[PDB]
Order: C-alpha cells, then structure tokens, then sequence
RNA sequence: AUCAGAAGUGAGAAUGCUGACAUGAGUAACGAAAAAUCCUGUGAAAAACAAGAUCGCCUGCCAGUGGAAGGCUUUCUGCGUUCAGUCAAUCUACGCAGAGUGAAUCGGUCCCUAAGGAAACCCCGAAAGGGCUGCCGUCCGAUGGGUACACGAAAGUGACGA
RNA sequence: UAUUCCUCAAUGACCGAUAGCGUACAAGUACCGUGAGGGAAAGGUGAAAAGAACCCUAUGACGGGAGUGCAAUAGAGAACCU
RNA sequence: UUUUUUUUUUACUGUAAUUGUGAAAAGGUUGGAAGAUCUGGCCAAAGAAGGUGAUAGCCCUGUAGAUUCGUUCCUAUUUUU
RNA sequence: UCCAUGGAUCUCCGAUCGGGAAACCGUAUCCAAGCUCCGUGGCUAGUCUGCGCUCUUUGGACUUUGAAAACUUAGCGAACU
C-alpha cells in the first residue's frame, strides 16, 4: 500500500484471509492501511478498504471517520464528508462538528523583438530551402 | 526515496567505449574512452555495478579532440577522457569475436615496416602509469 | 551550371509508377513508366528512356566498361496518359464523395476520367525480413502488458 | 636583438582580458563597439 | 563526427595551454571538500550510487522484430 | 562466442555471424505497456547495447575500416529517449505530489 | 532604326589606383673556418634517403641532461610527394590517416598573506567619477610561507640583513 | 511631429563582380597590431556529369587516340562560357 | 457537472490556407533541343513572375478570383455580497 | 518524411547566491504550517502519545532588473576653419 500497489495489496489481504490469519486483521491494522492510502492520495481505494473493513466486522471508531472526513475536506469535497458524518451518526459514533482545513491545491481559481528575429531567421532558412539543389 | 542517499542514479547514461588491447590473454589493465565530465569514482562504480568488473584502480587523462584548420575554416572533434582500469584478477578476450581478427591483422600489417632459471615467474602483472 | 533560379515543385501531380509520354526532347513522343522521381531536382526517370553512356572505371569492387542507363528528365517534359484516349493530358483535382483528393484528366479533348494512383506505391522497397535477428524481440513479448494504472500494477520502488 | 613583444599569458589576461575590460567604463565601451562591429574575438 | 567551429575559439584559455597555476576544470561533480593543507577529503554522502537491476532472465531485447506479422 | 565469458566480452558483438538483421526501435505505445522494473531493465539493456555499438565503431575506425549498419546507434538512442518520456508521463499523472517529485528525481538523476 | 530624353559619358602622363607581365638575369645569392668518405639497399631518378664503416666538431652561455616562460600536436606509426625545405628529394618540424600524455606524495588546485587592486561604510565632486581599506571591517592578488579534522584564544610563534 | 535597432508588401531612365555594402563566394573571416584598432582577396563546364571505359608512351596522363556531348581548348577539382 | 447542439448576417493588411484550389488543341518544317516558323483552336476578374534542352497566355510552378477556415457583431458577461 | 496545435527534455558564459585569468570553481537559504514512510523513549499497554530528519506541498523572510540603434529631454562642451 505504500508503493501504491493497491490491487496486489487487496490480493495479499485476501491471501491472508485464506491462510487462517484473518483474526489478526483487527481495526488497528485496517486503520494503518487507511492512513497509508490517504497519505499517498489513493482516496478511492481508501474508501474501498473502508467498505471492506465494515464488511469484515471491524467497527470503525471516531479516528477512522476523522481521518476520512479530513481527507475528504482537504480534497475540497464537503458533501462526501457530510455523507460520512451522517453514516457515522447512523452507526452511533461520538462525532462532532470540526473545522478541517482545505489543501491549497484543490481550491478553485504582440510579438517581441527576439521572437520576430527568430521568425525572420526561420523564414530566411525556408527561402533558401525552396530552390532546386545543386548536385555535387 | 531520498532516505537512501543524496546522489542515487536509477538511469545511468555514462558512455564507455573500450579500446582494443594489444594482447588477448592475461589482461590486467584495459583502456576506455568517455566524456570529460566523468570522474574516477563514477567510472569505477558504473563498471562494477553494470558490468561486474573487479576494479582495483582507475586512472584518467584528458585529451583534446582532433582539429583541422585551413585559415578561417576549423573542424574539430569533441574532447574526451581516457580511463585506465586495473583489474583485481586477469581476464582474456576470445579470438573469434568480431572484429578482433581484423584489428590484429591490420595492426600486424602496420608493424611489418629457453634460458629460464629456477623460481622464474611466467605470467606477472604488467601495469603502466604512476 | 545549374544557373536558373528554379523553385521546387511542392505538390507533385506526377508519381512513381505513372504511365506517361515524353513530350519534349530527344525521346519526344515515347511512352513509359516512371521508375523514380528525383524531387530535389524537379526531375523524373522514365524506365528505358533518355539513355546515356557512362565510362565507369572498374575498381576492386565494381566492374568496368561503358554502361547504358537512364538519365533524368525534367518533370515538365512528361505528361500523364489519358486512360481512355491514350493521349497526354493535364491533371486536375477532384474531391470524391468521402472527400479524398483524386487526379482526373483535364483539358479540351479529354475524357475527364480518374487517373488512378499506381499500385506499385504500396509495395515496400526494402522488404521486411523473413527471420528475426538475435537481438530482435518477438512481437508476443512486446505486447505483454506488465503495467496497469488503475490497479497499480507495475509501480516503481517508492 | 631583444624585441618589443615578450609574451606572458597572465599579463595579457590582466590587461586585455574579459574582466579587465568589464572593470572600466572605457573597457565596456570597447566591448560594445567590438560586438557592434561583429568581431569574433570580443576580448584578448 | 567532425563539426565546424570558429577559429576564434582556439584563443580561449585551456590549462593544457596555460601557465602551470591556471586551473579550469571540466564540470565534474565534487566528491568532498578541500582541506587547508592542500588535501581533499572525499565524503561518501556526495558519492553516486547506481541502482542497476539484474538483467539475467530478461526477455526484452534492444530491437523489436520487423518480420511480417499480420494485416 | 554464444555467451560472453567475462565482462570484457560484453563490449563485443558475440551474435554477429549470411547478413545479420536488426529490428526497429521501440515505440512509445509499446513501452506504455511495460512496468517500471521492465522499463529500467530495458534501459540498461539498451545502454549496454549502445556501449557495445560505440565500442565497435571506435575499434573499426581506429583501423580505417567502415562501421557496418550505422543506423543501429540512433535506434537505441531514440528507444532510450522514448523510455524516459514514458516514465516522465507516468510521473506527471501521479496525484501525490511527493511521489511525483520522487519519480521525476528518479528519472532525471545523474 | 529614327527622333528625343537621362548622364557615374570618351585617357597617355596625377613619383595616380588595382591586377597582370617584362627588364636587370639565368646575374647576385644558396645565410656562423665542425667536414666529409665509401660499401650495400631502395627508387624512374640518390653527393642530399635507410643501414653500416671510416673521419671530424661541441664538453661551465650556439652544440650534453632535466625542465620553467612561451608554443600548442610540431610527438609516434603507416601511406604519400601537390605545397614547403634556398633540390631534380624516394626524406622531413610537409600532405592524408590512425595512435599517444595514467599521480594521496611531482607541478597546480586548496589555506595564508606582500607590493598592488576592488567592494562596503564614510568623505569629495557639473555628469562620468575621485578618495578612503582604518578607530570595530570585507574580497581578491605569488615572485614568498604551508601538507592526514572542525570551533575558540590577552599563551608562544611562524620570523627572515650583509 | 521625430526616428528605424525591426516586420510585411512593392518600386526604380539605381549598380552589375576593380561596379554595388568592407563581404554575390562560410567576412568583420584570413591577415596585421601588445592593445584600442585596421582590414582583404576570391562569381560563371555542360541542358544534363552523360566528368572521358579501353589502348599507347612516360615514374606518373593533364598528352596522343577512342568514346560522351550541339560543341572537349566546353576536360575542371573554390574552377573548364566568351 | 458534462455532451450533443438553435446560433442570425455581412465586413478582415487575414498581406490566413508554409507549399490548398485555380482556365485554355493539334499538325508540318528547321534545329542537339521548340517556346522559333507555317497552318490552325481556345482561356483571360488569370498577358504579375520564375522554370522547362532557344524567345511559351494554354508544358510546369504560379497569377486573378472563387471557395474553405478564423476575429467582429447579431447572440451582453450575467448574477450575488 | 512533412504540417498545425499542445506537451516532455532543455549543458555553460554574458549574469544577477559567493569567488573569477568570460564560458570555470564553491554552494542541502531560512522559517512557520500539515502529511505518508523512516528511528528512538516512555506508560498503569491500547485505534496510547512525544521528540526528531529528509523530502514533499502552501505560504512568507533576504534581494535579482537588465541591457538594446536612431529619435527625445538634460549636463558639460571644443578646435580646425
Ligand atoms: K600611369
Ligand atoms: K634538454
Ligand atoms: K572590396
Ligand atoms: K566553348
Ligand atoms: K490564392
Ligand atoms: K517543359
Ligand atoms: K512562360
Ligand atoms: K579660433
Ligand atoms: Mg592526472
Ligand atoms: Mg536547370
Ligand atoms: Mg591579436
Ligand atoms: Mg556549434
Ligand atoms: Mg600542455
Ligand atoms: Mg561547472
Ligand atoms: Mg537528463
Ligand atoms: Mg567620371
Ligand atoms: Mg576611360
Ligand atoms: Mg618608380
Ligand atoms: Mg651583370
Ligand atoms: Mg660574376
Ligand atoms: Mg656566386
Ligand atoms: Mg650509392
Ligand atoms: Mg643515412
Ligand atoms: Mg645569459
Ligand atoms: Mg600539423
Ligand atoms: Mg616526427
Ligand atoms: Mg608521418
Ligand atoms: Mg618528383
Ligand atoms: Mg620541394
Ligand atoms: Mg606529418
Ligand atoms: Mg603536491
Ligand atoms: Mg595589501
Ligand atoms: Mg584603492
Ligand atoms: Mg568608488
Ligand atoms: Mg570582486
Ligand atoms: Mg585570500
Ligand atoms: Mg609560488
Ligand atoms: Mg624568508
Ligand atoms: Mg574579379
Ligand atoms: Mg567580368
Ligand atoms: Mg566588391
Ligand atoms: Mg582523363
Ligand atoms: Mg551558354
Ligand atoms: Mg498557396
Ligand atoms: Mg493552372
Ligand atoms: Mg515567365
Ligand atoms: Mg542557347
Ligand atoms: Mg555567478
């Protein structure tokens, strides 16, 4: 997941499930995976891992929703963060209004004399190349 | 990332042009040509990382490119760097490789114009330079 | 002594493989096929026509003797044969139903028929090799996709 | 006999070199006149 | 390859054609620092490291085959 | 012979025999299918081929002999240029700023 | 053509200008009181080239060794004789082509300063600029002082003529 | 209203290789001078290279034939029209 | 949010389409070669110009235009604090 | 091949980060913020927190204007004749 090999990471997760070590995939390891995936800007696969975590029986507390809401607000997507707020309210998690700062990357926003000289240089070459070449 | 070092090169582009040695066996040193901005450590680490040479020492020298002048018209070749690489163990070059036979025949064309004792060494190192 | 201030012909209405008639010079009134076009001289070579005699001194590699070969003709000295009437004709530009440039016969006394692009043009002069060399990658290895941006397959070692 | 030109590279660079010309207003005028004529050798 | 230059470029000073205390250099990257006794200490942090993978077992070759393939 | 017996013989064309043929250069669309590891391995394969070719040209011209098939050198050169262009394309499309800067540094480092 | 018009409109001379070619003339000269001789070979051609033998000249300022200053490939090897060499040269500091210069210690770079130069601050001046290098002061500059960290100093010094 | 380091288009009872810019040609070059600076010369085979295979005599073809070409004293290698 | 699209009409040194398109016949003679000459058709909003084996409106590249393309306007860039 | 548009790469002096015999030498600037990885320290030991660098992003701190013929406006201002 640090090398952004998300499909191979998911396959390794399933392979760990097949080997009988699925009980060691607790909420701490899944939160570490989410922190790694949000830290390298893979928010969609982070949501996929979050959905798999919810389907695995692991119960996300306030830290997982804090991380995901902060990453969604940093990417200037307040609607999805509010949607996760409503989902965490439905699940029964102690959640609060909070100011998450938006990243300053996703926030919305005559020919000169040397150029004339270069154009004339190009035209002078073009004139010389328009004639029949003398064989030699 | 940058935790590994300050100057980490993943795509090296150092040109190495081997000069043909005089002998085909017991090669303790050989010479190559490269660009003048190459250093001894760059040549050594490229030659041991990319080719697996057992490099003992690298000596370098700068040469001006060949020039021809006819009073206003001057044509020239690039300056280059010549590197002498001494090996920890001797190597050899196969006779049938192209173009070793042609090079040896041309070189011999341009040069046309028992009493051993006890404990006498037979294949000793022959290294030039300082 | 190439003394004229002659400009290059930029868009040629005279192509390799065309059937033409020489309309000027020593071989005036003779037909042939365009073997080769020399664009840098505004000249063409018609197969078997405009013959010269070269006194070539035989070295260690080639052979000596007096050889007969074609000399180039100026591109304004040949004219495309009308495919219906068989006479030399000028060439016009007609746009087809799809919108493709074709050559048509032009001039009073011409049929206006389409002058077809020669079939020899689609053939490679340097044919493709039959057997791959020892450093040539086979095409099945070239097409093996080891990178995928969606699933992150083939990422670097960051 | 001993002649007027006794070469010394460092004296040539200190009297007629590029930065020797750049150090004075007259030398900068020499460089400007020199480029305006189109000489290949701007400084000696 | 031979390439044309100006004859005036032969007047640019080179240490091969200079007094013995003229130093120019060839834009080589430094590997350390000068000492004040005239020596030099090479610092390994400024040395290049070349990451080169193992090439044995690799299937891709310098050229791509030009044999006739398919329409 | 078939295989180079030492690192010195990798500067020689051991496969040269019957005129030997050489393919074309790699295209950018074909290199866009390859992983970073495969592209780095292909870069070093091309680098060793280029070193061998310049060695052969230098050896033959030192004995006043012609260097055969001189178009092999620009084929390798253009393939290497396309490899670096494809890797820089992948660096630009990286959404993470740190990873994009590290990929650019890996490509352009000397 | 003709009739008119516009002139950078007419050469034998300006010790006129540029180019070409004569005369003197096959003349002077072939450049330091060390010096040549022969066998063989090469070649179309050999007093002048290769190799050898004999003879001579230089030995503390023309003549040997290593090198600074300057030069900048003249070095070496193969091919060659159009140019050059005071030659009819096969030879060459000449033409073509290829090759050759390897450093912890040599010489530099680097540290340190002299004479000197320049910035900063300050002073002066129609402009441009000129001065000032310090009472607290910076950066260059060997022809001299230095050779296995960094920082500091009310310690010694480095440190010197004939 | 002034000027042209510049661009585009056009004109000439302007010049035509000792003329016209110093430079029609790789010129601010070669060359000269310590330096500031001074400062050249040199255009044209033929329509097309078809640029003369081969023979003879010289060490050596640029010669004499042959052949190419309308024409070869139109046969040159920064130069061959007259 | 995005895509398809109703979209008027003319003007431009726009020295735009590097180098798009762009008209117009055949014989005889001489000559190395035809553009010359004799017979005899045709184009011109094109007889500016440069080539082609001599002096070519119709052999070639162009040239006048005509078409395309892109600036204007009709088609207000408005609304909220 | 070529064209149009948009991209990737893009050595050095002039020259401006410091030095300088132009085309060379030396150069991780400095300081606030928030983030993946990295390493070490400490608790009553679990989605525990607190200290750091390197490099990445957004800012703000020092300072880098800069050339160019003639025309214009000014300052000073000859001599030959
Ligand atoms: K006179
Ligand atoms: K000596
Ligand atoms: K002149
Ligand atoms: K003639
Ligand atoms: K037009
Ligand atoms: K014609
Ligand atoms: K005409
Ligand atoms: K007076
Ligand atoms: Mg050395
Ligand atoms: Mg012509
Ligand atoms: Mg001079
Ligand atoms: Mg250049
Ligand atoms: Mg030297
Ligand atoms: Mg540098
Ligand atoms: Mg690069
Ligand atoms: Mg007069
Ligand atoms: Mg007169
Ligand atoms: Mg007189
Ligand atoms: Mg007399
Ligand atoms: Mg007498
Ligand atoms: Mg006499
Ligand atoms: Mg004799
Ligand atoms: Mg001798
Ligand atoms: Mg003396
Ligand atoms: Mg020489
Ligand atoms: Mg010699
Ligand atoms: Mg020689
Ligand atoms: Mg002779
Ligand atoms: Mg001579
Ligand atoms: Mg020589
Ligand atoms: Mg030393
Ligand atoms: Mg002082
Ligand atoms: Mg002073
Ligand atoms: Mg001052
Ligand atoms: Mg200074
Ligand atoms: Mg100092
Ligand atoms: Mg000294
Ligand atoms: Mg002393
Ligand atoms: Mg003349
Ligand atoms: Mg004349
Ligand atoms: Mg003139
Ligand atoms: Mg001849
Ligand atoms: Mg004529
Ligand atoms: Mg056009
Ligand atoms: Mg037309
Ligand atoms: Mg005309
Ligand atoms: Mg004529
Ligand atoms: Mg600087």
């Amino acid at each position: 997941y640090q090398a952004a090999r998300i499909g191979e990471g998911d396959e390794m997760i399933d392979k760990m499930k097949s080997a009988g070590y699925g009980k060691a995939l607790d909420k701490k390891e899944y939160y570490g995976f989410l922190k790694i995936l949000c830290g390298i800007e893979r928010l969609e696969h982070a949501m996929s891992v979050f959905k798999n975590m919810k389907a695995d029986g692991c119960k996300p507390g306030i830290k997982t929703y804090d991380l995901l809401m902060g990453k969604m607000c940093a990417n200037n997507q307040l609607t999805r963060a509010n949607g996760l707020y409503k989902e965490a309210a439905r699940r029964g998690v102690a959640v609060s209004p909070k100011e998450y700062r938006v990243d300053p990357r996703f926030l919305k926003k005559r020919e000169t004399l040397p150029e004339k000289t270069a154009r004339k240089r190009r035209r002078l070459k073009q004139i010389n190349m328009s004639f029949v070449k003398k064989p030699h | 990332g940058s935790r590994l070092g300050r100057r980490v090169v993943h795509f090296a582009n150092l040109p190495i042009k081997l000069l043909m040695p005089t002998k085909l066996t017991n090669i303790h040193e050989f010479a190559l040509r490269t660009i003048p901005s190459a250093t001894k450590i760059e040549i050594k680490r490229v030659l041991e990382s990319l080719y697996g040479f057992e490099v003992e020492k690298v000596n370098t020298l700068n040469m001006d490119g060949k020039k021809k002048k006819r009073g206003g018209l001057l044509i020239a070749k690039a300056d280059y760097k010549k590197a002498y690489v001494t090996l920890k163990n001797p190597l050899s070059i196969s006779g049938d490789l192209f173009p070793v036979k042609f090079i040896e025949e041309d070189r011999k064309s341009k040069v046309k114009g028992k009493k051993s004792h006890w404990l006498d060494q037979k294949e000793r190192r022959e290294v030039g330079g300082y | 002594g190439w003394k004229a201030a002659e400009k290059l012909i930029r868009h040629w209405k005279i192509l390799r493989g065309d059937n033409v008639m020489i309309i000027r010079g020593k071989d005036k009134g003779e037909t042939g096929t365009v073997k080769r076009v020399i664009r840098s001289q505004n000249r063409v070579i018609v197969e078997g026509k405009n013959l010269i005699k070269k006194h070539i001194k035989g070295g260690p590699d080639h052979e000596g003797g007096i050889f007969t070969v074609e000399a180039p003709l100026h591109a304004s000295n040949v004219q495309v044969v009308d495919p219906v009437t068989g006479r030399p004709c000028k060439v016009g530009v007609k746009y087809l139903e799809d919108g493709t440039k074709v050559r048509v016969a032009r001039g009073t006394g011409t049929s206006g028929s389409i002058i077809p692009r020669p079939e020899i043009l689609k053939i490679r002069t340097t044919p493709r090799p039959t057997t791959a060399g020892p450093k040539d990658t086979p095409m099945e290895f070239v097409w093996e996709q080891t990178y995928d941006a969606k699933t992150g397959k083939g990422m670097p070692d960051l | 006999p001993k002649r007027t030109f006794q070469p010394s590279t460092i004296r040539r660079k200190r009297n007629h070199g590029f930065f020797a010309r750049k150090a004075t207003k007259g030398g900068r005028r020499v460089i400007a006149r020199r480029i305006a004529k189109g000489r290949h050798r701007v400084t000696a | 390859s031979f390439r044309r230059k100006r004859a005036s470029s032969l007047d640019i000073l080179s240490p091969k054609r200079a007094p013995r205390d003229f130093y120019k250099g060839k834009n080589c990257k430094p590997t350390g620092f000068h000492t004040k006794k005239g020596g030099y200490v090479v610092q390994p942090d400024k040395l290049p490291n070349y990451v080169i993978p193992d090439l044995t077992g690799f299937k891709l070759k310098p050229y791509v085959s030009q044999c006739p393939i398919e329409v | 012979v078939k295989i180079a017996k030492n690192p010195l013989e990798e500067f020689f064309e051991f496969d040269r025999s019957k005129p030997v043929v050489y393919g074309r250069g790699w295209k950018a669309s074909e290199l866009r299918l390859k992983s970073w590891d495969d592209l780095q391995k292909l870069w070093y394969v091309l680098l060793k081929e280029k070193n061998m070719l310049m060695t052969q040209r230098q050896m033959l011209q030192a004995q006043n002999m012609m260097f055969p098939n001189p178009e092999r050198i620009p084929k390798v050169r253009r393939s290497m240029c396309r490899i670096k262009h494809v890797l820089t394309e992948r660096a630009i499309e990286e959404p993470d700023p740190r990873r994009s800067a590290e990929m650019k540094r890996m490509v352009n480092g000397m």
